[PDB]
C-alpha cells in the first residue's frame, strides 16, 4: 500500500490536540495557540501547556501529548546549547528542527517504539537566512512556510490564512491575523484572555541582539482588547 | 599576561570586582558575575559549561541564578573535575535578588566555599594585596567610596611595570563597569 | 503447533518429532563395534547421473568419526563443533578426548535448542565412532540430545533391514579382531541387504573404520575396490 | 623551526608557512611536530565540509574559531597534550571583516590583528610590534612579510627557506 | 517489501538522463503550497558532495534519514582515504542500507526508491544508479520512479536510444521537460531540474530558465502541429 | 527458522520456490576449463553494463552466476572475494576451490537456521588438487564437482539434455557452442550478446567473460552449426 | 595514567558481577541464573533512544532504589 | 496493545491505565494562600490490619508532599524513586532541594517514559504534588499516567474526584487561608468516605511556614527546615470536633 | 569523575587545597557525647548524627552531604531514625569505594533509638572507636589531656569544659553536643585612565 497505519493515527492523534496559528512578518515571527475547554481550577500562568522557548532566540507552539513534547523541546535545548558551546555562535533554527524531525522519523523506522504523537511550529531568528518559520510532524517531515497552522482544525484555519495573508506585514499586524483565524477556528462557543498563548521574536531592543518575550496574561488581555469584538 | 589577579569588596547595597588587561576575566550573567583568576584555556571552559549550565538553569526554572546558588553550582561542578581540577580561583560575586544582600565568595581550584564575606582575594600574586586590601578597607561603605578604596587597592597592587584595570561596581538593581 | 519449545496437549514435542522425520528424508547408513575396531558404512546420494556423490564422512584429528542421516550442514555444525572440542582436549592438555563425553557433549549441546527460546536442534541422524585409552566405541546421536551405545543400528529412510542384519548375525563382527576384514565386508551385507531395487558402485559406497592403531583413515578412495 | 605566521590587513587574511583551506572564505595552518599536529586538521576539515554539505550555508569564521579548540582540547582532555599551534583566519561575509585567531598547544583562544609561533619567530612579531598600522594595505601586508622575511634568514643560524604565502578574501582563497 | 515498494509508486515523480558530458535530474514538485516559503523549503534534488546527487520518489521522511545517513558516510569515505567518494561506492553504501533494513524483523525498510549521480574526477561518463527497497542498484541510461511514471517511462524509451546520449545541455534539459509535462496537467512551474558537469560543477536550474524551455519546448509542439 | 510435518524448513523452501522463476544461469565443465553462461536479460535497453552484472569474477581462478536477485548474493559476493584473497594475501596461495566453495555457501547459515539468501549459486574455477571444478551453492550448504549444472526457470528441464549431451574429454570451444544450444531451449527468444551473456574458464584465460564481439563470432558459429 | 581509572568506571557491574559469584556458592547454580536472566529481560527490553537513564525496575532488582553514586549526580 | 495507536489515534493502554487511576480511594489538595493541605482516604483491612505503618501521603524534599489515586505499588515505587532523583539531580549539584517544578517535570518523565519504551505497561496511579517554592510560591499539581502534568488551585483525583472537583469548583475563592480549605477539605472526604469517617480513615497533612523544632537541632539560624508536616491522629481528631 | 587528567601533570611540571590541619575533639558523656572543632567543621549527615571533619575541607562537605544524602533518603525508606553504625557502615564502603584518594579524616558521633555512640574513618576507610577521641594535628596534646581529666560520666557542662580544654591543648571553638533524648545542640565560637558604560 505504501503507508504506514499507527502513524496515520498519530496525525489523526495531534489531529484532537487543539487548533494552533504562526505566522511571520517581514520583521519577526508570531505564535498563537488555543488551550481546549478547561476547568474552573486550573492554574493560570504555571501551566506550561503550548508554547515554550529554545535557546536565546528560538520558540515553539506544540500540538500532541505535552508529554511527548516535552523530551523533544528538552533535546531541543540541550542541543542547542551544545551547538552554541561548540561553535561560541548561535544555532539556525532550520539545524534545530532537522534534528528533532530526525527523532520523530527515528521511532516511526522502528516497531519497538510508538511514534511521538506530536506536531511543533517553531518560531526562530539566526544569521544564516534571517527570521525562520518551521512545521514538523508525527512521521518526521519538516517543511517551511510563511504563515500555518497544526493541530485540530488545521485545515480550517489554513482557508482563513490562504486569502488574508499579505507577504509584507509587520509583527503587530500579524497580532491582528493570529486572533482572526483563532476566534473564526476557535474550539470553544467564545475566546477569554487566560484561554490563548502567544510568544515573539524581535530585532533586539533596537539593532545587535534579538527580543523573545513570553506574553503574561495580562499582556495577552492587551493584544485582544485590539481585533477584539462590540 | 600569564596568572589573573581579582580583587572583591563589600557595601551597603553594593560590591566591586576587579580584574587585569587582555578578554576581561569577568564574565557575567545576567545579574550574577564571575571573575576568575586562571589558566586562559580552563578560564574560557568554565564560561563555556557555565554559559550551557546557567542557560539551562536560566531556561527551565523560569528564574535566572542568584548568587548562593550560583556559589554551590561552581562547587559542586569544580568537585566534578576533582582528580583533574581546574586551574581557577574563582569568585563569584552578585546582589542576591530576593534580599538585596551583598554576597562575594572565593574558591579553591575543588570548589571549597571560601566564604571570606569582608573582601576577597585571587592570584598567583595575592600577599601584597591582602596586606594592602586590609589595611585601605572599611566597612558598609556607599558605592563611590567602595569604588575609591578598590581602585585605590588595584592601584597599589599595579607592580612598577604602567598598566590599567577594570572595576566592575555590582549594586542593588544596576551595574557599571570602568576601564581604569 | 510447530513452536520450538512448547508442550501438545497430550506432553508430545512436535519441533522434536519432526527433528526425527528428517531420519525419514536421510540417506542410509549402517554401523557396528568389535573387541577392538568398530565400523560404519555410508550409502549416497545424487541430483543426476552426472552429479558426484554426496559426502558423509569425517574425522577429529584421526581421534573420532562423524556420519549424517539427515541435513549434512546441520550434522556439520556438530560436526566442527565436536573436532574443535577434540582439537582443545588434544593441544591445551597433550591428553585426548576417551570417547565417553563425546555423547554426553552431543546431548547436552542438542537438547538446549530444544530448552530455550531461539533457533531449532541440529536437524539429523549422526553416527560417532572413535578410540580410547581403552577400547573401540560407536555412539549413535539422536536429536534432542540421546546417546546410545549400540552394538549394531542402522538410520536414514527405511532403515529397518540393515538393524535386522546386525542383530540376525552376531557373530562375524563381535568376535573379529587384530585384522579389519570382516567388519568391512559383513557391515556392507547389511546395508547392501537394505536397498529395495537399488543399487550397488566403487563410488557410491563409503566406509568409516576406526580402532588400536588406525588412525582413522577415510575410505571413499580406490582402496574400496578392495571391499565392493 | 618552520614558523607559521599570519597578519591581517583592513581588505584580507594573509598566511605564511603546515598549512590548509578547511572551506571556501577559511584558511588555518598548524605548525608542530608529525602524527597528530597534522591529523587533527583533517577531522575539522572533515566535519566543516559536512556542515557546508548539510545547510546550503557556510559556517563564519568565529564558528570555526571556537569550534576547532572545543575539539582540540576535548581530544586531550583524556591523554597528555603535544606541541602544537593553530592559527585560524577567514573572511565573514556578513560583517565584511578579515578575521584572525590564534590557538595555542593548551587550547587557548586569542583574536589578532595577526599571529605567529616559533622561537626566532620573535623577531618577525617584534618586527609587526615595530611596523603595525590600524588599517594596513594589502601591499604593506605583504611588505610586512616582506619585512619579516628579510630579517628572519639573517636572524636565523641558516637560511631555513622562508615561506609560501596566501590569501582570504572576499574573492575567495588566492595562492602566491 | 512489496507494500514498500508501493510506498514509492505513491512518491513524486523524478527521472533524469545521461548525456555525452552530463547527466540531468528532475522532479515533480507541487510548486508551494499558497503559503510555503522557496527558500524555507527544501529542493527535491539533493547533493551529497559536490560531486555527487541523490533524486528520489516516496517517503520524503525516510528520504531525509537516507540521505543523512548518505552524507556521513560520503564525508566518512572522503576523511578515510581522501578518495572523494565515486559514485559507485556512494552507491554501493546506499544500496547497502535499504539491504541492511531490509533483512530484519524490527527496523522495517526505506519506503524509498533513489536515483543516485556523479562524476568521479575525470570519469565524464555520467554515472546514474537507481536503487529500491531492497536494496538492488540497476544503472540506466535514463529512468522514472514514483507514481503516473507509465507514460513518462514510455515516453522516455520511444524518444532515447542508450548508445545515443545527447551531449548539448540543452537537449539533455529539452527531453526531460517534454517528459514530465505529460504527467504535470497541474502545469510546468511545478518541474524542479538539476545538472552535474565533471569536476564539481554540480549546476541547479532557475525557476526562469526552466521556462525558457517550458516556452521553447510548448512553440516547438505547436510547429509539430501546424505541420 | 520452522520446521514441517516432514522434515524440512519453510523460510528455506519457501524461499527456493522463487528462483525457479528466475534467470536461467547454465554451466559447463570439460577437460580444457569451465564455461559459464546466462539470460543476459535487462530491465530496458537503457540499462548499462558494468551494473548488474549476472555473471561476475571471483579471482583470476574463480567466477560465479546465479537466478534471484543477484543484490542479495552480491552481498556474500563481497565477503566470498575478499575471504578469498586474504587467504591469499597470508598464505601466497590461491584458497583451492572446494573450500572457497563450503566457506562461501556457509554464509547462508548465519549460526543457525538462518533466514536465506533467495538466490542459488554457481562458483566454478582451476585448482590443481581436483581440477577444473563447477560446484552449485544455495540458502542451505550443498555441492557438485565437474559436470553440467543449471539454475533459474529453463533449467531442470535443460538438464535433461545436460546429462546426455557430454562426456570427459570435450575442449572448450565444444562446451561453448553446447551452452549456446541449451540456453536458447526455453527464452521464447533470439539469444544474442544482448540477451545472452557467456565466459569462459582456464588456466590460459582465467576466468574471462566473453567480449560481446566474441558473443557475435560465437553465435555465428552455433548458427552456422545449425546445418548440421 | 590515573590509578582509580577503569576500577571505578566498571565498579557498578564488576560489584555486582562478584555479587552473582556469591548468590552462586551460597544458593547453587539457580538464584544467579534466575537473577543474571531477569537481568537481561529487564536491561534489554528498555528500548527509548531519549531515555539513556537505564530502567527504573533495575533499581527494584539492584539496590539502588534508595541510595546515590557520585557516578549518578555526575553522569 | 503495548500503547501503540488505535483506529482514530488513541494510545489504547493508557486509557485503561486511566481506569485503574479512576478506581483508586480518593486523594485531594488544595492551594491556600499561606501553605497547601494534601488530603487522603486509607482503607486497609479488619481491626486486625494497621493503617498507620508506612503512609499513603509521603515527604518528598522538606518542602515538598504527594498523595495519589489508584494503583498503590506503583505509586509508592514512583515517590521513592521521586526521593533519590531530588537528591542525585538537585541537592547534590546545587545545594537547594528542587522547587515544585522540577520535581514533578521528573516524575511526569518516569510517566511519559512508560508509555513508550519495550516490555511495560503504563503506571496505573495520578501522584497529586504540592509543596513551596520561595519563588513562585505555595502550589499544587496532578501528574497523570500518560505524564502530563497540570498546575490547580485545587483538585481530587480517584472515586471521589468527580463530587470533590464537584464541590471544589461550587467552593474554592481567592480568599482561602489553609485552615478553611481544611475545613471544606474535611468535609470533602466526608463525601469520599466508604467507610466510619475518623482520624484513621483519613490522612491529612500541609505545607506552611517552617517549625525548626522539628529540624532535630538547633543552632544556625539559617536553617528553617521542615516546611511539611505529617498531622497526628490527635491533632487531626481536634479538627473533627468540629467538623 | 576522571576528567582533565594527564593534562594536570604537564601543566604542573597548581592552587592548594583548603586542608583543615587544625584539631577536633569527640567525648562521650552521662546522658549523650560531645564533639568539637577549632573554627565550620563541625558537618550534619543528619540531625543526631554530626561530623567533625579534617583534611581537605571540600572532601569533607562533599562525602558528609552525599552520606546525608543516603540517609535522608533511608529514613524515608524506613520510616525510622538513622545508627551511627549506618553512617559508620557507608562512610567505610564509600571511603573504600574512593580508596583515600578523596582525602578526608572524619569523626562520626550521635544519638539514635539504640543509644549514644562515636567512631571516627581515617582516610583509608578505617574505623576506631571509644568513649572519646581527638583528630586534626593538635591531638597529641588532646590525647593526654582527655585521658587525665574524663572519667566515668561527666555530665554536660564537664564535658563542655573537657572539650574547651582538649581543643585548647594543642583560641576558638565550634561545640556541638548530643542528648538522648532531646534536639542536638550546636555552639559557635563558643570559647588615572577612565572610561564607563552600563553593562
Amino acid at each position: 500500500e505504501g503507508r504506514l497505519y499507527q502513524v496515520e493515527y498519530a496525525l489523526e492523534s495531534i489531529s484532537h490536540a487543539g487548533t494552533a496559528i504562526g505566522i511571520m512578518a517581514s520583521d519577526g515571527i508570531v505564535l498563537a495557540a488555543e488551550r481546549k475547554v478547561t476547568s474552573t481550577l486550573l492554574e493560570q500562568d504555571t501551566s506550561t501547556e503550548k508554547l515554550y522557548k529554545l535557546n536565546d532566540k528560538i520558540a515553539v507552539a506544540v500540538a500532541g501529548l505535552t508529554a511527548d513534547a516535552e523530551i523533544l523541546i528538552n533535546t531541543a535545548r540541550i542541543h542547542a546549547q551544545n551547538y552554541l558551546k561548540t561553535y561560541n555562535e548561535d544555532i539556525p533554527v532550520e539545524i534545530l528542527v532537522r534534528r528533532l524531525s530526525d527523532i520523530k522519523q527515528g521511532y516511526t523506522q522502528h516497531g519497538g517504539l510508538r511514534p511521538f504523537g506530536v506536531s511543533f511550529i517553531y518560531a526562530g531568528y539566526d544569521d544564516r537566512y534571517g527570521y525562520q518559520l518551521y512545521t514538523s510532524n508525527p512521521s518526521g517531515n519538516y517543511t517551511g512556510w510563511k504563515a500555518i497552522s497544526v493541530g485540530a482544525n488545521t485545515s480550517a484555519a489554513q482557508t482563513l490564512l490562504q486569502m488574508d495573508y499579505k507577504d509584507d506585514m509587520k509583527v503587530d499586524d500579524a497580532i491582528e491575523l493570529a486572533l482572526k483565524t483563532l476566534s473564526k477556528t476557535t474550539d470553544s462557543s467564545a475566546l477569554t484572555y487566560d484561554r490563548l498563548e502567544f510568544a515573539t521574536i524581535r530585532k533586539g531592543a533596537n539593532d545587535g541582539e534579538v527580543y523573545q518575550k513570553i506574553f503574561k496574561p495580562q499582556e495577552i488581555k492587551d493584544i485582544l482588547v485590539k481585533t477584539g469584538i462590540t | 599576561i600569564n596568572g589573573g589577579i581579582v580583587v572583591a569588596m563589600t557595601g551597603k547595597d553594593c560590591v566591586a570586582i576587579a580584574c587585569d588587561l587582555r578578554f576581561e576575566k569577568i564574565f557575567h550573567y545576567g545579574h550574577v558575575f564571575l571573575g576568575i583568576t586562571g589558566l586562559a584555556t580552563d578560564v574560557t571552559t568554565l564560561n563555556e559549561m557555565f554559559r550551557y549550565k546557567t542557560n539551562l538553569y536560566k531556561l527551565k526554572e523560569e528564574r535566572a541564578i542568584e548568587p548562593e546558588t550560583f556559589t554551590q553550582l561552581v562547587s559542586s561542578s569544580l568537585y566534578e573535575r576533582r582528580f583533574g581540577p581546574y586551574f581557577v580561583g574563582p569568585v563569584v560575586a552578585g546582589i542576591n535578588s530576593k534580599s538585596g544582600k551583598p554576597f562575594i565568595a572565593g574558591f579553591d581550584l575543588i570548589g571549597c566555599i571560601d566564604e571570606a564575606k569582608d573582601f576577597i582575594v585571587s592570584g598567583t600574586a595575592s600577599d601584597q594585596l591582602f596586606g594592602m586590601c586590609e589595611s585601605l578597607y572599611e566597612p558598609n561603605l556607599e558605592p563611590e567610596d567602595l569604588f575609591e578604596t578598590i581602585s585605590q587597592a588595584l592601584l597599589n597592587a599595579a607592580d612598577r611595570d604602567g598598566w590599567g584595570a577594570v572595576v566592575y561596581i555590582i549594586k542593588k538593581d544596576e551595574v557599571v563597569k570602568r576601564y581604569l | 503447533d510447530g513452536d520450538t519449545v512448547t508442550f501438545s496437549p497430550t506432553g508430545r514435542l512436535f519441533q522434536v518429532e519432526y527433528a526425527l522425520e528428517a531420519i525419514k528424508q536421510g540417506s542410509v547408513t549402517v554401523g557396528l563395534r568389535s573387541n577392538t575396531h568398530a565400523v560404519l558404512v555410508a550409502l549416497k546420494r545424487n541430483a543426476d547421473e552426472l552429479s558426484s556423490y554426496q559426502k558423509k564422512i569425517i574425522k577429529c584429528d584421526e581421534h573420532m568419526g562423524l556420519s549424517l542421516a539427515g541435513l549434512a550442514p546441520d550434522a556439520r555444525v556438530l560436526s566442527n563443533y565436536l573436532r574443535q572440542q577434540c582439537n582443545y582436549s588434544s593441544l591445551v592438555f597433550n591428553r585426548k578426548l576417551a570417547v565417553e563425553r563425546a555423547g554426553h557433549l552431543l546431548c547436552d549441546k542438542a537438547q538446549k535448542n530444544t530448552q530455550s527460546y531461539g533457533g531449532r536442534p541440529y536437524g539429523v541422524g549422526l553416527l560417532i565412532i572413535g578410540y580410547d585409552k581403552s577400547g573401540a566405541h560407536l555412539l549413535e546421536f539422536q536429536p534432542s540430545g540421546n546417546v546410545t551405545e549400540l552394538y549394531g543400528t542402522a538410520i536414514g529412510a527405511r532403515s529397518q533391514g540393515a538393524k535386522t542384519y546386525l542383530e540376525r548375525t552376531l557373530d562375524t563382527f563381535i568376535k573379529i579382531d587384530g585384522n579389519p576384514d570382516e567388519l568391512i565386508k559383513a557391515g556392507v551385507e547389511a546395508i547392501s541387504q537394505s536397498l529395495r531395487d537399488e543399487s550397488l558402485t566403487v563410488d557410491n559406497l563409503s566406509i568409516a573404520i576406526v580402532g588400536k592403531d588406525t588412525p582413522f583413515t577415510i575410505y571413499d578412495g580406490e582402496a574400496v575396490a578392495k571391499y565392493i | 623551526m618552520d614558523i607559521i605566521l599570519g597578519i591581517r590587513v583592513q581588505d584580507s587574511v594573509i598566511l605564511a608557512s603546515k598549512t590548509r583551506q578547511l572551506s571556501p572564505h577559511t584558511l588555518m595552518s598548524f605548525a608542530g611536530e608529525a602524527g597528530d599536529t597534522v591529523q587533527f586538521a583533517e577531522y575539522i576539515q572533515a566535519n566543516i565540509q559536512l556542515y557546508s554539505i548539510r545547510e546550503d550555508y557556510e559556517l563564519s569564521p568565529q564558528a570555526v574559531s571556537s569550534f576547532v579548540r572545543q575539539e582540540l582540547a576535548k581530544s586531550i582532555r583524556s591523554r597528555r597534550p603535544y606541541q602544537v599551534n593553530v592559527l585560524i583566519g577567514g573572511y565573514d561575509k556578513k560583517k565584511n571583516k578579515p578575521e584572525l585567531y590564534q590557538i595555542d598547544y593548551l587550547g587557548t583562544k586569542v583574536e589578532l590583528p595577526y599571529g605567529a609561533h616559533g622561537y626566532s619567530g620573535f623577531y618577525t612579531f617584534s618586527l609587526l610590534d615595530h611596523h603595525y598600522r590600524p588599517d594596513m594595505t594589502t601591499e604593506e601586508g605583504l611588505d610586512l612579510l616582506k619585512l619579516c622575511v628579510q630579517e628572519l634568514e639573517k636572524r636565523m643560524p641558516m637560511d631555513f627557506k622562508g615561506v609560501i604565502v596566501k590569501i582570504v578574501d572576499k574573492d575567495g582563497i588566492r595562492q602566491v | 517489501v512489496e507494500y514498500a515498494l508501493e510506498a514509492v509508486k505513491r512518491g513524486t515523480c523524478a527521472v533524469g538522463v545521461k548525456g555525452k558530458n552530463c547527466v540531468v535530474l528532475g522532479c515533480e514538485r507541487r510548486s508551494t503550497l499558497k503559503l510555503q516559503d522557496t527558500r524555507i523549503t527544501p529542493s527535491k534534488v539533493s547533493k551529497i558532495d559536490s560531486h555527487v546527487v541523490l533524486s528520489f520518489s516516496g517517503l520524503n521522511a525516510d528520504s531525509r534519514i537516507l540521505i543523512e545517513k548518505a552524507r556521513v558516510e560520503a564525508q566518512s569515505h572522503r576523511l578515510t582515504l581522501e578518495d572523494p567518494v565515486t559514485v559507485e561506492y556512494l552507491t554501493r553504501y546506499v544500496a547497502g542500507v535499504q539491504q541492511r533494513y531490509t533483512q530484519s524483523g524490527g527496523v522495517r525498510p526505506f519506503g524509498v526508491s533513489t536515483l543516485i549521480a556523479g562524476f568521479d574526477p575525470r570519469d565524464d561518463e555520467p554515472k546514474l544508479y537507481q536503487t529500491e527497497p531492497s536494496g538492488i542498484y540497476s544503472s540506466w541510461s535514463a529512468q522514472t520512479i514514483g507514481r503516473n511514471s507509465k507514460t513518462v517511462r514510455e515516453f522516455l524509451e520511444k524518444n532515447y536510444d542508450r548508445k545515443e546520449p545527447p551531449a548539448t545541455v540543452e537537449e539533455c534539459v529539452k527531453l526531460t521537460v517534454r517528459s514530465l509535462l505529460e504527467v504535470v496537467q497541474t502545469g510546468a512551474k511545478n518541474i524542479e531540474i538539476t545538472v552535474v558537469k565533471p569536476d564539481s560543477d554540480i549546476v541547479a536550474l532557475s525557476s526562469e530558465e526552466i521556462n525558457q524551455y517550458v516556452t521553447q519546448i510548448e512553440q516547438e509542439k505547436q510547429e509539430q502541429q501546424e505541420q | 527458522s520452522t520446521f514441517s510435518p516432514e522434515g524440512r524448513l519453510f523460510q528455506v523452501e519457501y524461499s527456493l520456490e522463487a528462483i525457479k522463476l528466475g534467470s536461467t544461469a547454465i554451466g559447463i565443465a570439460t577437460k580444457e576449463g569451465v564455461v559459464l553462461g546466462v539470460e543476459k536479460r535487462a530491465t530496458s535497453p537503457l540499462l548499462e553494463s558494468d551494473s548488474i552484472e549476472k555473471i561476475v569474477e571471483i579471482d583470476r581462478h574463480i567466477g560465479c552466476a546465479m537466478s534471484g536477485l543477484t543484490a542479495d548474493a552480491r552481498s556474500m559476493i563481497e565477503h566470498a572475494r575478499t575471504a578469498a584473497v586474504t587467504h591469499n594475501l597470508y598464505y601466497d596461495e590461491d584458497i583451492n576451490v572446494e573450500s572457497l566453495t563450503q566457506s562461501v555457501c556457509d554464509l547462508a547459515l548465519r549460526r543457525l537456521m538462518s533466514r536465506p539468501f533467495g538466490v542459488a549459486l554457481l562458483i566454478a574455477g582451476h585448482d590443481a588438487d581436483d581440477g577444473y571444478q563447477l560446484f552449485h551453492a544455495e540458502p542451505s550448504g550443498t555441492f557438485y564437482r565437474y559436470n553440467a549444472k543449471a539454475i533459474g526457470s529453463g533449467s531442470e528441464g535443460a538438464q535433461a539434455e545436460l546429462l546426455n549431451e557430454w562426456h570427459s574429454s570435450l575442449t572448450l570451444k565444444e562446451a561453448e557452442l553446447l551452452v549456446l544450444k541449451i540456453l536458447k531451449q526455453v527464452m521464447e527468444e533470439k539469444l544474442d550478446e544482448n540477451n545472452a551473456q557467456l565466459s569462459c574458464i582456464t588456466k590460459q584465460d582465467g576466468f574471462k567473460i566473453y567480449d560481446n564481439e566474441k558473443t557475435a563470432e560465437l553465435i555465428k558459429e552455433l548458427k552456422e552449426k545449425e546445418a548440421a | 595514567r590515573h590509578p582509580l581509572e577503569s576500577t571505578l568506571k566498571n565498579w557498578e557491574t564488576t560489584q555486582r558481577q562478584r555479587q552473582m559469584e556469591q548468590y552462586r556458592q551460597i544458593f547453587g547454580i539457580a538464584e544467579p541464573m534466575k537473577r543474571t536472566m531477569e537481568m537481561e529481560i529487564v536491561n534489554r527490553t528498555d528500548f527509548n533512544p531519549l531515555s539513556t537513564n537505564g530502567s527504573i525496575h533495575r533499581d527494584i532488582l539492584l539496590n539502588k532504589e534508595c541510595s546515590i553514586d557520585w557516578e549518578d549526580v555526575y553522569p | 496493545s503495548l500503547t501503540t495507536f488505535s483506529p482514530s489515534g488513541k494510545l489504547g493502554q493508557i486509557d485503561y491505565a486511566l481506569t485503574a487511576v479512576k478506581q483508586g480511594v480518593t486523594s485531594l489538595g488544595i492551594k491556600a494562600t499561606n501553605g497547601v493541605v494534601i488530603a487522603t482516604e486509607k482503607k486497609s483491612s479488619s481491626p486486625l490490619a494497621m493503617s498507620e505503618t508506612l503512609s499513603k501521603v509521603s515527604l518528598l524534599t522538606p518542602d515538598i508532599g504527594a498523595v495519589y489515586s489508584g494503583m498503590g505499588p506503583d505509586y509508592r515505587v514512583l515517590v521513592d524513586k521521586s526521593r533519590k532523583v531530588a537528591h542525585t539531580s538537585y541537592k547534590r549539584i546545587y545545594g537547594e532541594y528542587p522547587p515544585t517544578k522540577l520535581l514533578v517535570s521528573e516524575v511526569a518523565k518516569i510517566m511519559q517514559e512508560a508509555t513508550q519504551s519495550g516490555g511495560v505497561r503504563p503506571f496505573g496511579v495520578s501522584l497529586l504534588i504540592a509543596g513551596h517554592d520561595e519563588f513562585n510560591g505555595f502550589s499544587l499539581y496532578q501528574v497523570d499516567p500518560s505524564g502530563s502534568y497540570f498546575p490547580w488551585k485545587a483538585t481530587a483525583i480517584g472515586k471521589g474526584s468527580v463530587a470533590a472537583k464537584t464541590f471544589l469548583e461550587k467552593r474554592w475563592n481567592d480568599e482561602l487561608e489553609l485552615e478553611d480549605a481544611i475545613h471544606i477539605a474535611l468535609l470533602t472526604l466526608k463525601e469520599s468516605v466508604e467507610g466510619e469517617f475518623n482520624g484513621d480513615t483519613i490522612e491529612l497533612a500541609i505545607i506552611g511556614d517552617e517549625n525548626p523544632d522539628l529540624l532535630g537541632y538547633t543552632g544556625i539560624p539559617t536553617d528553617k527546615g521542615p516546611r511539611f508536616r505529617k498531622l497526628t491522629s490527635q491533632e487531626i481528631n481536634d479538627r473533627l470536633e468540629a467538623l | 569523575s576522571f576528567d582533565n587528567y594527564q593534562r594536570n601533570n604537564f601543566l604542573a611540571e597548581q592552587p592548594k587545597a583548603t586542608s583543615t590541619g587544625t584539631t577536633i575533639v569527640g567525648v562521650k558523656f552521662n546522658n549523650g557525647v560531645v564533639i568539637a572543632a577549632d573554627t565550620a567543621k563541625l558537618h550534619r549527615i543528619s540531625p543526631k548524627i554530626w561530623c567533625a571533619g579534617a583534611g581537605t575541607a571540600a572532601d569533607t562537605e562533599a562525602v558528609t552531604q552525599l552520606i546525608g544524602s543516603n540517609i535522608e533518603l533511608h529514613s524515608l525508606y524506613t520510616s525510622r531514625e538513622p545508627r551511627v553504625v549506618s553512617a559508620l557502615q557507608m562512610l567505610k564502603q564509600h571511603l573504600f569505594k574512593y580508596q583515600g584518594h578523596i582525602g578526608a579524616y572524619l569523626i562520626v558521633a550521635g544519638v539514635d533509638p539504640t543509644g549514644s555512640h562515636l567512631f571516627s574513618i581515617h582516610a583509608h576507610g578505617s574505623t576506631d572507636v571509644g568513649y572519646y577521641l581527638s583528630l586534626g594535628s593538635g591531638s597529641l596534646a588532646a590525647m593526654a589531656v582527655l585521658e587525665s581529666h574524663w572519667k566515668q560520666d561527666l555530665t554536660k557542662e564537664e564535658a563542655i569544659k573537657l572539650a574547651s580544654d582538649a581543643i585548647q591543648a594543642g583560641s576558638n571553638v565550634d561545640v556541638c553536643v548530643m542528648e538522648i533524648g532531646k534536639d542536638a545542640e550546636y555552639l559557635r565560637n563558643y570559647l588615572a585612565v577612565l572610561k564607563e558604560s552600563i553593562v
